[PDB]
């Protein structure tokens, strides 16, 4: 899954 | 509110507590009454409340989608009646109610005192990051919840551009979440990718100027950047 | 009850789907609901209202133990005022609560209505194991909480050596459970050893009777009885 | 940490 922080 | 009674730095010193008992429900409660005080929030305190309400939101973005799913497979399919879109409406609702909460701390009153860049900076990437969550069940308003989260991000980008230097965390991470709002939200993925990508070069040249503290700070999170640039790319 | 308006069958329908979720808090509520229909409970149902609580009370335990031991350092160290025990108190009264409403629906009137060995065992074994969590927490009544964890272990195992073979899974998990009580809450690690060693050799002998599936689910449990023991010896 | 069912 994609990386938010 | 229930926490009015108790005193700003007990809420702060239990906000610390709750999370060391992985509590995140107490955690926001917490939160939430330290910011009812009234007073500016520190660098710390603005922290506990961003991880506070992210832990929450998160349990109920990730049931979201697994509900999401299923009923998204029940209509592909035996009739198995109301009962997943009403689950999933129950979840989606008090997930809808914790950005509210965290959009209207936001508006009353953090986001209005805020004059520093790291303060200013946070509480809008906070505001872009609350809608982004609001945009990502929106079925119906969503343009206007769409255009109020690239609004709150693009106000802070600015901000951060002008006032903090290329490797700062905050504008690292705001970065981050602002491309992953072009790419999920916006329907934008090249948008996204440039985002992601001058962000990441911008702060590769800024890096010798730091100590190693703050180099450690600041490659961890171009690391997640170069990660959604593998995943897009 | 806040589910008094939805069909049985519907709790049991959501309550699956929020075990998909890890919703265990709506898990836990929609089995609260689906018990107060009246009705006596199935096997899966069973299964159901045990996961959920077992989850909700297990998050509010492991946090427990994170404050209590926070508060017993405290008083090894500087004065931090009345929060971390204020913290625990509120940590542990929810936990107390989540316990007193379990053991609610065992006493009305999940175990007066539960006739097969299956059903009550499985009832029984439950309310041992809330009134140990209670145990756990007790510092005043200690005594009579104890002795009523003992008291419907005590009955559960009665009726399983009398009425199951000793590779039931139920009665496995039963003996592994007493075995812990006998080891925490009574101060009796001779019996906890004593009862997970015989409990594991007499299954022992019987799995040459099982089928491929059975001897996979009774051994699993084995192996707990056998982690156990070498943990304690 | 001992287990338990
Ligand atoms: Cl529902
Ligand atoms: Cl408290
Ligand atoms: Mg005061
Ligand atoms: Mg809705
Ligand atoms: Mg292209
Ligand atoms: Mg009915
Ligand atoms: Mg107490
Ligand atoms: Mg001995």
């Amino acid at each position: 899954r994609r990386a938010s922080t | 509110g229930a926490m009015g009674s108790m005193e700003r730095a007990s809420l702060i010193q239990k906000a610390k507590l709750a999370e060391q008992a992985e509590r995140y429900e107490d955690m926001a409660a917490f939160m939430k009454g330290a910011v009812e005080k009234g007073e500016e929030l520190s660098c710390e305190e603005r922290n506990l409340l961003s991880v506070a309400y992210k832990n929450v939101v998160g349990g109920q973005r990730a049931a979201w989608r697994v509900l999401s799913s299923i009923e998204q497979k029940s209509n592909e399919s035996e009739e198995k009646g109301p009962e997943v879109r009403e689950y999933r409406e129950k979840v989606e609702t008090e997930l809808q109610g914790v950005c509210d909460t965290v959009l209207g701390l936001l508006d009353s009153h953090l986001i209005k005192e805020a004059g520093d860049a790291e303060s200013r900076v946070f509480y809008l990437k906070m505001k872009g990051d609350y809608y982004r969550y609001l945009a990502e069940v929106a079925t119906g308003d969503k343009k206007r919840i769409i255009d109020s989260a690239r609004s709150a991000y693009q106000e802070a980008m600015d901000i951060s551009k002008k006032e903090m230097p290329p490797t700062n965390p905050i504008r690292l991470g705001l970065a981050l979440n602002f491309s992953v709002f072009h790419y999920e939200i916006a329907n934008s993925p090249e948008e996204a990718i440039s985002l992601a990508k001058t962000t990441f070069d911008e702060a590769m040249a800024d890096l010798h100027t730091l100590s190693e503290d703050s180099y450690k700070d600041s490659t961890l999170i171009m690391q997640l950047l170069r990660d959604n640039l593998t995943l897009w790319t």
